[PDB]
């Protein structure tokens, strides 16, 4: 549905979704395949980045306000939703001051405490069909994949959940509600 | 190459340059907020 | 030139075959795109694109160039320019009598005229490929 992203989501994401999809051929009217799918690629990033910061020594903190203010810093950077030039300037600026690997294809987030790049990939497939479709292609490099499910069952790499359980619980309910409006749309 | 704005691209570069210049470098904590405040001030002017 | 050696001048009718030859002695042979990756790594490291260094040639050049050009107060534009001129092979059709090697092509004006050969050996050592040929 063309008004699936416009009635549900807030105004700031609509402009982000309106942006870089204009490049090949399709448009908001044609498909309900990869039109709205790009919208939540940024919403998950904001839920992942917000309410999470780092301390003076280098320790995790899950606070209230969310506007840094001097002593604390963002814990994630928004790679998706940028220009392809800025995207890799983000990636490369990281690798130059922390001796890390440079991923072949684009990641979507980066954790500053654990130094993990995060390629997001949630879909209607359960867990195993889409975890080893990417992990046996983006291998060698240690790109951290976080494979959720449409319902709630979870399976990360080694189940190494860097994120605390309060935010990831609300992340499940954020996708547990959007799943239900595919049928009624 | 890029379809984005000249200003938005500079702003995007300003935010992350200030990031690594402090996070793992040699620029003070108060200066990171001094820059990102200006990027916010600029973003407000549209 | 400083380390070159001059022999005698012989006067004789000088046959010159028009031929495509190198005009960039020391062209650490790469394609244009490969050199662009190298140049970016050296002078614009933070602003590199998605691609990476593909060969051992591109890696040893990049690390040598990074080391040699370390802390040289000069416009990055000029560094990028000179590296472009240095790395990529450049050719030209030129009338040549005798050695076609790049270091001999470089001194055609000095070593051959219409009726004379000026025997000359450029400073430096001949490459084995040339010597074998």
């Amino acid at each position: 549905m063309e008004n699936f992203v416009r009635t549900n989501f807030n105004p700031m994401i609509l402009e982000r979704a309106e942006k870089t999809m204009k490049e090949y051929g399709e448009n908001p009217q044609n498909e309900g395949n990869k039109f709205a799918a790009i919208s939540t690629h940024m919403e998950v990033c904001f839920m992942y980045s917000d309410f999470h910061f780092i301390d003076l020594e280098g320790n995790t903190i899950v606070k209230e306000n969310d506007d840094d203010n001097a002593m604390l810093k963002h814990r994630f950077e928004i790679i998706e939703g940028q220009e392809r030039n800025i995207a890799w300037t983000i990636v490369n600026s990281i690798c130059n001051m922390t001796e890390n690997s440079k991923p072949r294809f684009l990641p979507d987030l980066y954790d500053y405490k654990t130094n993990k790049f995060i390629e997001i990939g949630v879909t209607r497939r359960k867990v195993e069909d889409y975890y080893y479709e990417k992990a046996s292609k983006l291998k060698g490099e240690n790109v951290y994949i976080h494979i959720f499910s449409f319902d709630g069952e979870e399976m990360a790499t080694d189940d190494e959940y860097i994120l605390d359980e309060e935010s990831r619980a609300r992340i499940k309910t954020r996708l547990f509600v959007l799943r239900q409006e595919l049928a009624t749309a | 190459i890029g379809m984005a704005s000249m200003l938005d691209a500079m702003l995007s570069r300003a935010r992350i340059d200030a990031r690594i210049d402090l996070e793992s470098g040699r620029i003070s904590s108060q200066d990171f907020s001094e820059i990102t405040n200006t990027c916010k001030a600029i973003e407000a002017l549209k | 030139l400083t380390h070159g050696t001059f022999g005698p001048v012989k006067f004789y009718n000088q046959v010159k075959v028009r031929k495509r030859v190198d005009i960039n002695p020391g062209h650490k042979d790469l394609t244009s795109r490969e050199a662009q990756e190298v140049i970016m790594e050296v002078v614009f490291p933070n602003e590199v694109g998605a691609r990476t260094l593909s060969s051992d040639a591109q890696l040893t050049i990049t690390k040598e160039k990074k080391e040699e050009l370390k802390n040289c107060k000069i416009s990055p534009i000029m560094v990028a320019y000179m590296l472009e001129r240095e790395l990529v092979r450049r050719t030209r059709f030129l009338p040549i009598a005798g050695a076609t090697s790049s270091t001999y092509v470089e001194v055609l004006h000095l070593t051959q005229g219409t009726c004379w050969e000026q025997q000359y050996t450029p400073g430096g050592e001949a490459e084995n490929d040339d010597l074998d040929q």
